[PDB]
């Protein structure tokens, strides 16, 4: 690298010393694919090794495992884990993928080209060269495009992916005629983010999934090539402050957006994130708690349609804000649950109480290790359930570890964001060394009173 | 067992193999 | 029913509009401010 | 009727209740008449 | 009932609107600076 | 009123577990002559042994006002009980100074409340004293040395 | 009377804070 | 678990995950062995 | 105290989870999660131990004094329990109400029946064997599980009645209540 | 996530539940669960 | 929205719509009312919403007035899912019996001025004797809560403390009724009915109702106030 | 004075302020635990626990929080004051419904 007193940057700021280094970002930007990819790698062989097959896979601390497994990639009718090679094999791809992009990362950060205008002109830039950055924006919407239609091939033509919602328990289904109609996409995307519908947690059918991946791997081939072939406008180039660091401000805060999105689809989705391969969400196992108790007290004997409770509601069933009858516990302010164990068990208007009283299934009763266990309690340390439960057991839910670690790092990103926003307005200004010290704006411009 | 005695082998082989390049690169030369 | 509700609560009702004027006078109301800011742009 | 209101003392409410106002926020009415709604023109509402 | 939810939708796109031209409206050379 | 003494159905002297100072409201339990729970007013009422109405317990008292009529069959043996969970049972007139209920603090409590604050709060002012007197020189003007 | 009492004292003080936002004396040495 | 032919190389599996984390740490001895320049 | 040296590559000594006791007459494995309390409910209770975690989880045996030579000439094991329709906590609610939901008139609380067993150890005698599942118009626990086995040896019958609230039963208090029902034994 | 569970953490030789301030503040956090909703819970887990 | 129709429709459709708290109807049906073929019915899921809420309240000058209300609460106040039973013979005279199903629901409303009447929309253990044109009856009115509920003070009645324990020093003769009583004695109310837009070939009655029923007691602290509930009801007969 | 509406015009102030303010707060509150010495504590609200106790309907997070200071109470002190041998019964320790 460089020095201080040339770059102008100290240590702890080394890494803008290679701002105008396209060169080591190079370096530093397929170091770091090859540090995430290695990541990846390392953890589904963890995975892999720390597996018991007769358990079912939430209880094992295993994040990514339901990843692969969301794919559908060894997956039982009901959810039985079957195989573990797709995953072994899933790892050591990644792993090898991580030695030649760390080996590519290392290279262009020491003996790849300093500077890289000089000889490869499609690959050199200047940060206001703004058709080139449109170029590569075109690119790399080209290659999302490219994903997103990956996951449509094995949705539609690989015969994969789990369906929750299959009769009995889910199946793992080859998805025929996805919806991908414009006013559905749409309305699920511009939607309230309220628990009345919920914004882009409310997708609760893989056909209206896949639509949705139809759509944007379409917008983004067609968007790339426009970005291929358009040149900025004036009233973008106005707006908009064009420099490698109001760039790291706008990746920043849209980071920081789908980090905050994707812990909240960890958090409620039991469709796009199968229960059986993560965990209970936060309305299920409450969901649960008064499903089981309706099922067990009708049991003995006593009924619960007329069975009301302390506080003139229902113990086990009530009305819900809107007409429709819903279960009786403290879990009526999840009322807007849809979980595979209840269709099944919802009726049109009311709950069907005949339908609770016969058509009971025993699949339905035998989804009770989400009730008792599995709660998206947990602690910090392991430990049973809520904060005065003893050492019994050791569990803690994904859904929940992995929702709360993207959400504060999401956080910090939206810092992140905050701070090179200003210091990139103000640098584009020309004071992100500070005022100029004999010509201030304060002295120039009216006292207040 | 011999589980945890591989296991700690690797450990140690993969933690000293960064200041082992390090310092290599110290004594070889520079440009680090 | 006891009294007259809005009854609009959820069922996937964009951006909350269950009565076109709503939308009419959304879209209106940005549409005069867009007007207003595209003949006074440029500063003059 | 046994306890009214000019036998508490009552200086200001007698001048307020001569030209409309008969019920406060309280849910009474001076005439002990069932309580309508005063709208915002009630004993507390007028004071404040 | 719904002409609370009229006027408040109104005037809650009308600061909106203000805000995303106030953006949209060659803000960074609001600037006593060189720039 | 005197000593509530409470005996069980059978016949042996219960105890009124007192209310220590740190608590604002303690449980009045009924304990044993060697110090088993055998009776307590019940948070449940509706399990175990020890609810008043079936283990039997009986007040009798043996002082100034009241001496010699024992109750057993009213609540007025749980009222005793509580009170007497305060130590020594007395009346109280609380309508000469339109008395409220929750206890006060003795003058004793409020004189060494008033000089404990008063003492640290001097503590304060000594502290500030003797920095100014020090340093009376730093705190007056030194002229640029 | 108890309720006038806090409100007279919240309004009070917001009106205290009001008044120095705006009528405060203007700043003197920088 | 791993299939039978990778069993044994599972404790070498097993060291993995603080790598990255000695990545950071990694270039924090390459800034004191520059003597922070 | 003697010096002894720490216990180290020294292994555990305790793994099951459950204690040996041998009393008059009576050995049953007691929990190590649970400590003693001198809790006597009634006065015929001779042993007792509670969780130190919610008292509620507790167990407790008595030795009372009878005139029945074996536990048969007690009669039907329903007649038995029947009889002993007192330690289970009677109400000290008398007010009319029907506003409890599920439960009968004028009622607070109500016992569920679950299980009847002659079970034979060793010498013959048959162990009455119940599992009774206690709910509340308080809910609290979500009901409380009653597991009880009685027996009588010579003069005095040995009941023991393991208490386990509904929501630790399901948490895994279950196997500790098996546990210690299978090993009351009357030597 | 909560934070630190530190009860039941503390066991001797014979396998006893040994008290601790985790212990302490355990039953204290737990006693402030029971006035918790008095009359909102039906169920004995609280997770809704 | 006859129930044929309201069948048909997807569980999300009628989520946030309230029209699972609307009743089913009747259009095809006759007013004949008579026609009905007596005998003996077991019929099935009585469906009953209101449609007003007036409040009875007792002026100091001696009149009876009801007076319209606004209520509180939402969309919580319809009766469905039960079953039962009447007695027909030619003439007319019924012999209406519920049994079970959700006969009751919490509701709150408020008079004008601004005073709670919480009440528990109640219709079960109901008689009905009398013609389809109008027969009427009693039925079982709980209290509101459970003898478990606690006050704010952490009293009661099967469960709680049943003193004072806030202020230690007022046990008297004066807290009786908020202490010493807690009565949870389940009053009575009358509902009177009519059988209109009756079905021939399927068997469909929807009629409407007028039930007078005590309030809240609350702890018996209060006496009751009666509530007028008029509205309309639907049912199934097989 | 263009964001709070107010500012700082004297570093001597600002500074002297910001020496003012922790060493104010940690004599009032020093003062406070002076008075919980002798058990003098601001517990009781007589208004508010006189008209709660009539009204069976008024409550508030206060009233809230002084029954759950008492279960706070029941629930700790039984082993967290040995010396006073409080072996109470789990059915005169108060609870909710189901918890
Ligand atoms: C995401 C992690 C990351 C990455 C990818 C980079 C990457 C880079 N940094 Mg940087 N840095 C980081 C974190 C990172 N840094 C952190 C956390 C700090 C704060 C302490 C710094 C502070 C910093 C400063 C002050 C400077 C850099 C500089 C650089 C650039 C050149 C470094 C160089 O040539 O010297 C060589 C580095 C070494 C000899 C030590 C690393 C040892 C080897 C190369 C890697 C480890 C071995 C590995 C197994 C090799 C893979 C082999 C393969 C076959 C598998 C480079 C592209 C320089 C720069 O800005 O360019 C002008 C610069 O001066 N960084
Ligand atoms: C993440 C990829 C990406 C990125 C970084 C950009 C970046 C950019 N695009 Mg672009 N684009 C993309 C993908 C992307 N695009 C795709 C996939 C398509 C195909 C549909 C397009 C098609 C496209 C066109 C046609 C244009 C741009 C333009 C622009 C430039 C101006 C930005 C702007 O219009 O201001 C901000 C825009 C607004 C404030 C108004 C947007 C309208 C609303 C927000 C969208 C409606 C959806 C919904 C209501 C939003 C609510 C949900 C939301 C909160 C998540 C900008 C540099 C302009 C350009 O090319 O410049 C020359 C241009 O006109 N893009
Ligand atoms: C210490 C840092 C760290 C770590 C360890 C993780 C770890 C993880 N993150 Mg994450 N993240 C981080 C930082 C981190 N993140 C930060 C700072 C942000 C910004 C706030 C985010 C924002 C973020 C989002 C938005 C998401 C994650 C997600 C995830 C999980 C899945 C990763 C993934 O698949 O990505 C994605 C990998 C790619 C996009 C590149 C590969 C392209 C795909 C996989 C190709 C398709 C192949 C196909 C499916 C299989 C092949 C089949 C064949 C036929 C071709 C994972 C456990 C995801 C999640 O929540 O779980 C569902 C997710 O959505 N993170
Ligand atoms: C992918 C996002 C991203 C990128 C590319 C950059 C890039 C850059 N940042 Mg930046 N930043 C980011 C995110 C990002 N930042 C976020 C999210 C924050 C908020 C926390 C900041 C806050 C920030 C500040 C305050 C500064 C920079 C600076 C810089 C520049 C020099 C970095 C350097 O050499 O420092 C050296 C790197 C280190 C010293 C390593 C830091 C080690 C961290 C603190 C330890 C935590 C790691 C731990 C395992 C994670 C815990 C989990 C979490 C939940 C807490 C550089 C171009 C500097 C600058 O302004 O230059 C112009 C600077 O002053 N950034
Ligand atoms: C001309 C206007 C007027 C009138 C007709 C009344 C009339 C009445 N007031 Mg009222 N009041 C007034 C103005 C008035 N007030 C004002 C301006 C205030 C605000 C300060 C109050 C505050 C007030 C309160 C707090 C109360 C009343 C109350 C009452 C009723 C009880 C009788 C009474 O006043 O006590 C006796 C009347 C007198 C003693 C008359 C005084 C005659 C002269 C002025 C005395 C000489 C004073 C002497 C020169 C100064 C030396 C004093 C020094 C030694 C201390 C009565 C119907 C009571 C009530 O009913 O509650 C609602 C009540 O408690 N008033
Ligand atoms: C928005 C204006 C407004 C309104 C609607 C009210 C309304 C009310 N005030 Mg009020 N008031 C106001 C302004 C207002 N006030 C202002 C600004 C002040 C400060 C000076 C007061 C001070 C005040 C006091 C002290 C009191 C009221 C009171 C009242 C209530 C009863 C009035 C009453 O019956 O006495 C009757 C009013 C009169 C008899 C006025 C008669 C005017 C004389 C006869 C005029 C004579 C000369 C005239 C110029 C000749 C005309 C020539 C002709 C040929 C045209 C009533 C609800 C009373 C109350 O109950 O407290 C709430 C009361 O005590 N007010
Ligand atoms: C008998 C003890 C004593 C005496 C003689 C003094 C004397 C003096 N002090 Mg000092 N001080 C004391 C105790 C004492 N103090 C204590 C206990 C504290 C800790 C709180 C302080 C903290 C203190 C500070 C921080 C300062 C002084 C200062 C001063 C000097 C001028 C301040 C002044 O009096 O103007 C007049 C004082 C006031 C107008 C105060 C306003 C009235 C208060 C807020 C309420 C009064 C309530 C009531 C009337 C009396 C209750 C108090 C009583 C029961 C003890 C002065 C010579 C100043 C100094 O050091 O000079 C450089 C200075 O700033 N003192
Ligand atoms: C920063 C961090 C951000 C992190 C996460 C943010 C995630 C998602 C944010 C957008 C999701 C929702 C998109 C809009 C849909 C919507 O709001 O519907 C509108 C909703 C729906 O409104 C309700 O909808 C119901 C049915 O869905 C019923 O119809 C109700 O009658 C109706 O009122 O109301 C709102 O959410 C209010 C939006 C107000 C937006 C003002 C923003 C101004 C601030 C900044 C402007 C910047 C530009
Ligand atoms: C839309 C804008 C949003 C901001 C609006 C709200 C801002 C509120 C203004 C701050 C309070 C003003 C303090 C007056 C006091 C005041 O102005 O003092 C005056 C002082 C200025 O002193 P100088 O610098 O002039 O002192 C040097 C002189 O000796 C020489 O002239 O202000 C300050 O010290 C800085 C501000 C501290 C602010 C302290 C915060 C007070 C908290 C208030 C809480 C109230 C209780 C709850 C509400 C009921
Ligand atoms: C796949 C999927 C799907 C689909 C989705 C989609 C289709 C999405 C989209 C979307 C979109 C279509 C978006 C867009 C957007 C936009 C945005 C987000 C924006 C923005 C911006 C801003 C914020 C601005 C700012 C500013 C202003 C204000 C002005 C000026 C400039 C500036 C910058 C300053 C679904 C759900 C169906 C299913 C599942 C999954
Ligand atoms: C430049 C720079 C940097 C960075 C660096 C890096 C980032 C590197 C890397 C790299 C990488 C990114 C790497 C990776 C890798 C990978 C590898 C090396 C691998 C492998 C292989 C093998 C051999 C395996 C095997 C196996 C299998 C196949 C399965 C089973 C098991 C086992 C494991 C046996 C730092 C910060 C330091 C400093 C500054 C500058
Ligand atoms: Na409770």
């Amino acid at each position: 690298g460089r020095d201080q007193e040339t770059t102008g940057f100290a240590w702890w700021a080394g890494n803008a010393r290679l701002i105008n280094l396209s060169g080591k970002l190079l370096g530093a930007h397929v170091a770091h694919a090859g540090l995430i990819v290695f990541w990846a790698g390392a953890m589904n062989l963890f995975e892999v090794s720390h597996f018991v097959p007769e358990k079912p896979m939430y209880e094992q601390g295993l994040i990514l495992l339901p990843h692969i497994a969301t794919l559908g990639y060894g997956v039982g009718p009901g959810g039985e884990v079957l195989d573990t090679f797709p995953y072994f094999v899933s790892g050591v791809l990644h792993l090898i993928s991580s030695a030649v992009l760390g080996f590519g990362g290392v290279y262009h950060s020491l003996i790849g080209p300093e500077t890289l205008e000089e000889s490869y002109p499609f690959f050199g830039y200047v940060w206001k060269d703004k058709n080139k950055m449109t170029n590569i924006l075109g690119y790399h919407l080209i290659i999302l495009g490219c994903g997103a239609w990956l996951l449509v091939l094995k949705a539609l033509y690989f015969g994969g992916v789990y369906d929750t919602w299959a009769p009995g328990g889910g199946d793992v289904r080859i998805i025929s005629n996805p919806t991908t109609n414009a006013a559905i996409i749409f309305g699920y995307i511009v939607k309230s983010p309220f628990g009345g519908d919920g914004w882009i947690v409310s997708v609760d059918n893989l056909e209206d999934i896949i639509g949705g991946h139809i759509w944007i791997g379409t917008l983004c081939i067609l968007g790339g090539i426009w970005h291929i072939y358009t040149t900025p406008w004036p009233w973008a180039r106005r707006a908009f402050v064009w420099s490698g660091e109001a760039y790291l401000s706008y990746s920043l805060a849209a980071v920081s957006l789908m980090g905050f999105t994707a812990c909240c689809f960890a958090w409620f989705n039991n469709t796009a994130y199968p229960s059986e391969f993560y965990g209970p969400t936060g309305p299920e196992a409450s969901q649960a708690q008064a499903f089981t108790f309706l099922v067990r007290d009708q049991r003995l004997g006593a009924n619960v349609a007329s069975a009301q409770g302390p506080t003139g509601l229902g113990k086990y069933l009530m009305r819900s804000p809107t007409g429709e009858i819903i279960f009786g516990g403290e879990t009526m302010r999840f009322w807007d649950f849809r979980g595979p164990w209840v269709e099944p068990l919802r009726g049109p208007s009311g709950l069907d109480l005949v339908k609770l009283k016969n058509d009971i299934q025993p699949w339905q009763e035998r989804r009770a290790a989400e009730y008792m266990t599995h709660a998206p309690l947990g602690s910090l340390n392991s430990v049973g359930g809520v904060a005065t439960e003893i050492n019994a057991v050791n569990f803690v839910s994904p859904r929940s570890w992995l929702a709360t670690s993207h959400f504060c790092l999401g956080f910090f990103f939206f810092v992140g964001h905050l701070w090179h926003a200003g210091r990139a307005r103000a640098a584009a200004a020309g004071f992100e060394k500070g005022i100029d010290r004999v010509d201030e704006p304060v002295l120039s411009m009216r006292p207040l009173d | 067992s011999l589980t945890l005695i591989l296991q700690l082998v690797a450990l140690f082989a993969v933690v000293a193999a960064g200041p082992l390049v390090v310092v290599l690169l110290s004594v070889r030369g520079g440009n680090l | 029913l006891v009294d007259d509700r809005m009854n609009g609560d959820g069922t996937g009702l964009p951006f909350g509009v269950n009565d076109g004027i709503l939308g009419w006078v959304i879209a209106g109301t940005l549409g005069t401010i867009w007007a207003i800011y595209f003949v006074s742009q440029k500063d003059l | 009727v046994l306890n009214p209101m000019w036998r508490q003392g009552m200086f200001v409410l007698p001048f307020l209740t001569r030209l409309g106002v008969t019920q406060s926020w309280g849910g009474w009415t001076i005439s002990g008449e069932t309580s309508s709604n005063p709208g915002i023109w009630s004993y507390e509402g007028a004071a404040a | 009932m719904l002409t609370l939810k009229i006027f408040v939708y109104t005037v809650v796109t009308f600061f909106v609107g203000l805000f995303i031209f106030g953006f949209l409206s060659n803000d960074p050379s609001r600037n006593p600076g060189k720039g | 009123l005197g000593h509530a003494s409470f005996k069980d159905q059978e016949g042996r002297e219960l105890f009124v577990r007192r209310m220590p100072t740190f608590f604002e409201t303690f449980p009045v339990v009924l304990i044993d002559k060697d110090g088993v729970v055998r009776a307590d007013v019940p948070f449940r009422k509706a399990e175990s042994k020890y609810s008043i109405e079936q283990v039997g317990v009986s007040v009798t008292f043996y002082g100034g006002e009241l001496n010699g009529l024992t109750f057993t069959d009213p609540s007025t043996v749980k009222k005793y009980a509580r009170k007497a969970q305060l130590g020594e049972i007395f009346e109280f007139d609380r309508s000469t100074l339109q008395s409220d209920g929750v206890f006060r603090s003795s003058p004793r409590g409020w004189f060494t409340f008033g000089h404990l604050s008063f003492a640290l709060l001097f503590f304060f002012g000594h502290i500030w004293h003797g920095s100014r007197t020090i340093f009376r020189d730093v705190f007056a003007g030194i002229d640029e040395d | 009377m108890e309720a006038l009492v806090y409100t007279f004292l919240l309004i009070g003080t917001l009106g205290i804070i009001f008044f120095s936002i705006f009528f405060r004396e203007p700043p003197r040495i920088a | 678990k791993l299939p039978e032919a990778y069993a044994p190389f599972s404790p070498i599996v097993d060291v993995l995950p603080i790598i990255p984390v000695l990545f950071i740490l990694l270039a924090f001895v390459w800034q004191a062995s520059v003597s922070f320049r | 105290a003697y010096g002894e040296g720490a216990n180290v590559f020294g292994r555990v000594t305790n793994k099951s989870g459950f204690v040996p006791y041998a009393g008059d007459s009576f050995a049953l494995l007691l929990p190590s999660k649970w400590n003693p309390s001198d809790e006597k409910e009634v006065d015929s209770i001779v042993l007792r131990y509670a969780d130190n975690f919610d008292a509620v989880n507790n167990v407790y045996v008595i030795a009372q004094d009878t005139d029945k030579s074996s536990i048969q000439d007690y009669g039907s094991p329903e007649e038995f329990i029947s009889q002993f329709g007192y330690l289970l906590g009677r109400q000290a609610w008398a007010g009319q109400t029907v506003s409890e939901g599920g439960f009968d008139a004028n009622k607070v609380s109500s016992a569920a029946l679950l299980g009847v067993a002659t079970e034979k150890d060793k010498k013959g005698k048959t162990y009455y064997k119940f599992e009774i599942l206690s709910r509340t118009a308080d809910g609290n626990e979500g009901g409380r599980h009653q597991l009880v086995k009685a027996t009588v040896s010579n003069g005095k019958l040995y009941l023991l009645k393991v208490q386990a609230g509904d929501k630790r039963w399901f948490k895994g208090t279950d196997k500790e209540c098996l546990g210690v029902l299978d090993s009351f034994t009357v030597v | 996530l909560n934070g630190f569970n530190f009860n039941q953490s503390v066991v001797d030789s014979n396998g006893r539940v040994l008290n601790t301030w985790a212990d302490i503040i355990n039953r204290a956090n737990l006693g402030m669960e029971v006035m918790h909703e008095r009359n909102a819970h039906n169920f004995p887990l609280d997770l809704a | 929205l006859t129930y044929d129709e309201l069948q048909g429709l997807t569980y999300l459709q009628v989520k946030g719509t309230g029209i699972a708290n609307t009743c089913p109807v009747v259009e095809q049906g006759t007013s004949n009312v008579r026609e009905l073929k007596p005998g003996d019915y077991k019929l099935e899921k009585f469906c009953m919403e209101p449609t007003s809420f007036t409040v009875k309240e007792e002026d100091a000058k001696g009149r009876e007035e009801f007076v319209k209300t606004k209520l509180l609460t939402r969309l919580t106040y319809g009766l469905d899912g039960m079953n039962g039973s009447m007695k027909i013979n030619n003439d007319g005279s019924v012999e209406f019996r519920e049994d079970e199903g959700l006969d009751y629901a919490a509701t709150t409303v408020k008079l004008p001025g601004g005073e709670y009447v919480p009440f528990l929309f109640t219709i079960k253990e109901f008689d009905g004797k009398g013609t389809l044109d109008s027969f009427s009856g009693d039925f079982l009115v709980p209290s509101y809560r459970g003898s478990t509920f606690l006050d704010p003070k952490g009293r009661g009645g099967a469960t709680g403390y049943d003193n004072a324990i806030a202020l230690p020093a007022k046990a008297d003769a004066d807290e009786i009724q908020r202490l010493n009583n807690k009565s949870y004695t389940p009053g009575k109310g009358s509902a009177v009915f009519s059988v209109a837009k009756v079905d021939t070939e399927t068997g469909e009655i929807a009629g409407v109702f007028e039930s007078i029923q005590p309030s809240d007691t609350e702890m018996g602290a209060h006496p009751a106030k009666d509530i007028k509930i008029t509205g309309l009801w639907y049912g199934q007969l097989t | 004075s263009q964001i709070f509406g107010v500012a700082f015009s004297n570093k001597r102030w600002l500074h002297f302020f910001m020496l003012f303010v922790p060493v104010t707060g940690l004599w009032m509150s020093a003062l406070g635990v002076v008075g919980l010495a002798l058990n003098l504590r601001a517990y009781d609200f007589v208004s508010q626990e006189i008209r709660a106790a009539e009204d069976p309907e008024f409550e508030t997070f206060y009233t809230k929080n002084i029954l759950l200071n008492e279960g706070i109470r029941a629930w700790m002190a039984a082993q967290d004051q040995p010396h006073e041998k409080l072996t109470l019964p789990e059915e005169v320790l108060p609870r909710g419904n189901a918890l």
